[PDB]
């Protein structure tokens, strides 16, 4: 039961992809790590809140 | 096509409509459009009860005057809608319900005057008190009901420990609650810019951490409308418009129907 | 891959497209870049937000607690042979204002101990190593009155079992909120005063604040009798949020905290002065 | 395993 | 944004200079660098991007000349002209925010909190 | 579609960018946009230096005031220029430079303000002189750089024989040249009329008798500004608004290059 | 396989090739080997340079700082009962020297704290065993000012919590520089003097210095509450660069250092007396 | 996600490649210990950053 | 005995360039101190010895073989780019190997003239010029 | 597993 994944690697020895490995111990997930690998969003919801969302290089108010 | 525009609205919802010839486009807070309480997330088992078109609909609250003075304006919702109309009564009848709603603000004047509203909706609005005493702001005090409340510009303490006010103490430049107002803005607004806009129209789905949640004891959202630019005019230095809030109820579900509640207002 | 967007060779400008002017009063934010106002040569962006996750921002375990127990000969007077403290992130301000920038957040909660200890009086012989014992008493349960009475005994009670000198004590709690999100902002209250009532008190209640015993408390102890010496002790609590997910973004506390509602007293001015037209 |  | 009445015009030129010389105290010496001239009208606001302009890969968040990022200045292009019976005077909000190649790092603890004992 | 205007530009040269709400539309004199040098009309063999953004950009000049006695102004083109940035210093360490432009005039006032400016682009402006002597207007005083010039009502001779001015006299209904103003609009013009427009937008190609020349020997473009009709507010007998000249070079590029000019302009 | 060139077989020589000869005005080294100037015979080469990697040369953690901190009764008056030190290693002169080499390097950095205690009094009785704090506090952070105030809260600075008696604590750090590498040697200024300048103050700066606080500080402090007795301690700093990289060769520093610059002042005479003549 | 190596053999006992196992058990790279198989380059860019690089046997200086 | 100390203007001699000496001479003067470099020839004016300063790009102007070296040198920098005005790049250290010597004239003199050429310049931050303080 |  596993884990496999890449570390994004950043100050690089002289020797490419490196992994880590990751194995869960507890049957209660609250007992587990944070994985980390957070996805993202757009603004959008918070800067543009529009009913009618327009294009920036149209005026405003029309 | 034909002539359309984003300053001239209608907004309709049940026998009530209105017309905007100058509006700034529209607000859906946090982009989502209210709706019903979905069987996957539901949580009384009981038939809720929908009035649709007869809560579902415009009540304006009493007007406000802004003048020269004017420090800010505050309502609370469900609070400021509990005595209106079939709304109201299906609110107080009663345990539960949910709300969310389409709030437009009103204030218009002339090209020659000068003045811009923030007109902001606050998720959980608390505010902060009086005293020394630390979460003392009586129910009463807490809910003005359609009257609102208003902003002042510094902080006064009400001393008088024997007999104590219990009110709220809003302080305009921290939005009355310990954080400032220039931030307020990444809570969803509009602003009534007097050279652009007569209004605002915000429309607010029910935000909660529950799917439903006691109305009587919990308001969900806040209006608060503080002037960012003061009113002034030509050159005479008393000027005064009118501030009009109408409100509606949208997607309004009730649950747990019992005796009717009567809350102590005094 | 997770890097920002690239910079665009942008040119000269001669049109009716004018990105540069808005109108803030709609309630948006106009999505500017560099290539709309000035020319922009092309940038291959490797920068990324990996540190402002809402987990990577959350990850790491603050102090919210020192409760202070002794060890000492049971006289007959007010002692801390045991201490009890109401489990809460408000007693501290440093964490309190990061979860505070939302108003709803759901996540699973780390607890990490360290305990320290001292002699109190100069010289009376020595101490043999002291066991801890930390109890969660629930909402419900019964609260010690003596450092060992029956309570103590624990048998459906988590406990924690502490050796001085031994690596930190570390657990993980669930989301244990009664809604499907922990509210760090209630505008409202636990009662309400109906026109009926007897006296005015009854329907009364603390503004913003829900239940009374919110978590419940953590129970701390010395499981060792008593030395002829007095050991003093800290247990220091850390807490740490993991598998964050947070809603509606708030402002964050612009003045001194008063308590744990919004409410504020002094310190009101937060803002440095410095001259209109001045660098 | 599960290699991502 | 400009927050006068409608029957008032104006431009203005907004500006920022790239750090490393005098800081811009005449609009002559401001025009020199990146700059936006507003020009009032329906379209009650302007934005004017600062275009990440860098020696670093990345700034510091606290004062300090190795990482300074330069200077903001505002002028009339021409001047705010009202007719008569006409506020002459009104005010103007100004706005920030991030454009979307922005990022932070190295997490810390802010010095805009704290406690007493 | 979307709402698009002839009103309505943004200019963007460089780092520098123009917006304006109420322009007439824009002139590209003669129909011709600004190029390079081809090789096929070119004469200097020496590789030329093309500076782009940083030569290329908006120069904003001192601002002049109209007022009810404003007679004119005038501006010589790279004259104007000549202290602008590195655009400047590009023109005085070459022997030989070309350029093209974007002229860009503001004008702002009020929907009860009144007026009518003139703004004239022309090719090889020759202005007619103090004296009795021909030709004698001095290189000092045939170029004001930045400040301009400005135009009289009437021929007034320099009379002083022994120490004398060498200066121009520009009359404004002869264009300062001999001719008659009502047909300066055979030159490339757009007319700033305060009721319609805040400004007027020229675009110049380089014109010349020759591919490219000694810009420190030679103005190419003369840039005049008659009010057409006088400025006018209200019943204030004396009104006053500001007129701000915005210009920029465009494929700029630079032969000869050695030690820089120094000329004198005392 | 990373063995090193094998020599060749070369023979006896009568030719219009004169490798011996050459001309080092060029700027170039002759790239000349025994079969070039003598008869050599043919040897397997088995020697390798595996030591000398630029990872080799540095894989080894160096002393770089001794941090003392106190625990005794916080009296009125100056006392070390927390200490801070600025991140650098330039304190100590043998890892400086290494690194020195060359003017640029990358590296992620590997830090093991060796911590170390005793009694100062000759006796007012003992100590229970002491639990250290290390923060980091990154430039801009809120510094302490008192060994128990809010700022060791830590809700987002990094800090260590070590026990006394456990292994040596230890933690690695990314490649943290502004830039694309850290410099060590800047030939610059962080400001310039400019003429429209009103005193000549605000334009001056330190000769290759750039930031002021360039990477923070860590701050150190016994957790425990103090006993009748004092306990002096020593926090000893190991620091070894991992995963290395290194940019454009510097000589070795052949006087002693004086101060974060290169400046010297004393000791410039490094080299021995030997006779032309003599071996 | 086991990485899997030789091991370079120096006093070989009395019994051929001998291999060694390395996993990381973190998600950042800075975390990782250090690979040690570094490869080199060549003397040049400093032992000859000529130009015209001429072979040793010829005239340094035609 | 200050650290770091040397002034700008001092640092910056622009085209007349600085000098080496042959020993540490130190200024002085605390009351108004000259806040300049003092570079000693065979420490390569670094605190290093000269003898290895051939780890870095040279030539060498034998009199008996060149009039003349020639180095061409890219953009080095832990930055791709910089500021120019508070940061040099590379420096020129030009020390006699050999002393100069003629005939037997014992005080021989000749000239030693530098030419260089900027090559692949690219500017970035466009603004006012900066006028710096070398007074 | 990964064998070099
Ligand atoms: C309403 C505001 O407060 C919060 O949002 C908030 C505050 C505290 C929170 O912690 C979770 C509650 C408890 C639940 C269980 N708990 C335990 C359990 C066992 C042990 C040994 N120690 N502690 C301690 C924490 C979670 C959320
Ligand atoms: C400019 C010259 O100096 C250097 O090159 C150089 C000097 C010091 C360097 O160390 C990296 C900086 C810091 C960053 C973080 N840090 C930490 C972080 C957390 C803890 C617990 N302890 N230490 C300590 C070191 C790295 C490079
Ligand atoms: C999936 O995990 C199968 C492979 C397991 C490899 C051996 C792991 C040894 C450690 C087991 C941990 C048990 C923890 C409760
Ligand atoms: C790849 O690594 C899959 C094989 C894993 C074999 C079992 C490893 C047991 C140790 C797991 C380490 C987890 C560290 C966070």
């Amino acid at each position: 039961g596993a884990q496999v994944s890449s570390q994004k690697v950043g100050a690089h020895e002289n020797s490419s992809t490196i992994n880590y490995t990751t194995i869960n111990y507890y049957k209660d997930s609250a007992s587990n790590a944070a994985s980390k690998q957070d996805y993202s969003q757009d603004p959008s919801k918070f800067t543009e809140p529009l009913k009618d969302v327009l294009i920036k290089t149209a005026p405003a108010l029309n | 096509a034909c002539g359309y525009s984003d300053r001239v609205l209608q907004l309709t919802l049940g026998n009530s409509t209105i017309t905007t010839q100058e509006a700034a486009n529209s607000v859906v807070a946090y982009g989502r459009w209210p709706e019903f309480i979905r069987d996957d997330e539901a949580n009384p088992v009981d038939q809720p009860t929908e009035p649709d078109v007869a809560t579902c609909r415009f009540y304006t609250l009493d007007t406000v005057m802004w003048g020269k003075e004017s420090k800010g304006w505050w309502w609370k919702l469900p609070d400021a809608l509990r005595d209106m109309g079939l709304f109201g009564q299906n609110m107080y009848y009663h345990y539960l319900g949910r709300s969310g709603y389409t709030v437009h603000v009103q204030c218009n004047a002339s090209k020659f005057h000068q003045g811009a509203l923030g007109v902001f909706a606050i998720p959980e609005y608390c505010l902060a008190g009086d005293s020394d005493k630390q979460r003392y702001t009586s129910y009463a005090n807490a809910n003005p009901g359609e009257r609102g409340g208003k902003f002042y510009s510094q902080f006064n303490k009400d001393n008088a420990v024997t007999s104590p006010k219990r009110e709220f103490c809003p302080v305009d430049y921290l939005l009355g609650c310990g954080v400032l107002l220039g931030n307020a803005f990444v809570y969803p607004h509009q602003i009534i810019n007097l050279r652009t806009n007569n209004s605002a129209t915000i429309v607010l789905p029910y935000v909660n951490a529950l799917a439903i949640d006691s109305m009587v004891k919990h308001n969900n959202w806040g209006i608060a409308i503080l002037p960012l630019s003061p009113l002034d005019f030509a050159q005479d230095s008393s000027v005064e418009i009118p501030i009009t809030v109408t409100i509606a109820p949208m997607c309004s579900e009730f649950n747990g129907l019992r005796n009717v509640t009567a809350p102590k207002f005094q | 891959q997770d890097s920002l967007p690239d910079t665009k060779a942008s040119g000269p400008a001669h049109s009716k497209e004018v990105p540069a002017l808005t109108a803030v009063e709609t309630g948006a934010t106009n999505p500017l870049a560099p290539s709309d106002t000035v020319q922009t040569r092309h940038v291959v962006q490797r920068r990324s937000r990996s540190e402002s996750t809402i987990e990577s921002f959350f990850a790491r375990g603050a102090c919210v607690a020192i409760i202070e127990v002794d060890n000492e000969q049971p006289t007959t007077r007010a002692q801390k042979l045991f201490a009890m403290w109401r489990i809460t992130y408000k007693d501290t301000v440093q964490l309190r204002r990061k979860l505070e920038f939302f108003t709803y957040s759901r996540f699973d909660m780390e607890f990490t101990f360290v305990v320290t200890a001292n002699f109190t009086n100069a010289n009376n012989g020595h101490a043999l190593n002291q066991v801890y014992q930390i109890m969660y008493i629930p909402p419900g349960a019964p609260t010690p009155k003596s450092w060992d009475d029956y309570t103590w005994q624990t048998s459906s009670n988590p406990s924690i079992f502490y050796t001085y000198g031994a690596a930190p004590a570390r657990i993980s709690v669930p989301y244990v909120g009664l809604a499907n999100a922990y509210s760090h902002f209630y505008d409202g209250f636990a009662k309400v005063p109906l026109k009926t009532d007897a006296n005015d008190q009854i329907g009364d209640s603390l503004y913003s604040a829900m239940t009374v015993d919110d978590f419940g408390v953590l129970a701390v102890r010395v499981v060792n009798d008593h030395n002829p010496t007095k050991v003093t002790s800290k247990v220091r609590i850390y807490m740490k949020p993991k598998h964050v997910r947070v809603w509606c973004p708030r402002p964050p506390r612009a003045v001194p905290y008063y308590g744990p509602g919004v409410d504020y007293r002094n310190n009101l001015d937060p803002l440095s002065e410095k001259g209109l037209t001045t660098y | 395993i599960s290699e991502v | 944004l400009f927050c006068g009445s409608m029957m008032a015009t104006g431009k203005i030129l907004v500006a920022y200079a790239p750090p490393g010389a005098q800081p811009p105290t005449s609009r002559k010496e401001a025009m020199l660098g990146t700059h936006v001239i507003w020009d009032l009208g329906l379209q009650s606001s302007c934005t004017m991007v600062v275009p990440w302009i860098s020696n670093v890969t990345y700034r510091q968040t606290t004062q300090d000349s190795f990482t300074e990022g330069g200077y903001i200045s505002m002028f009339y292009q021409t001047r705010i002209v009202v007719p008569l019976s006409t506020p002459k005077s009104m005010s103007m909000l100004g706005f920030v925010s991030a454009c979307n190649d922005f990022s932070v790092r190295l997490l810390r603890d802010t010095t805009h909190i704290s406690q007493s004992a």
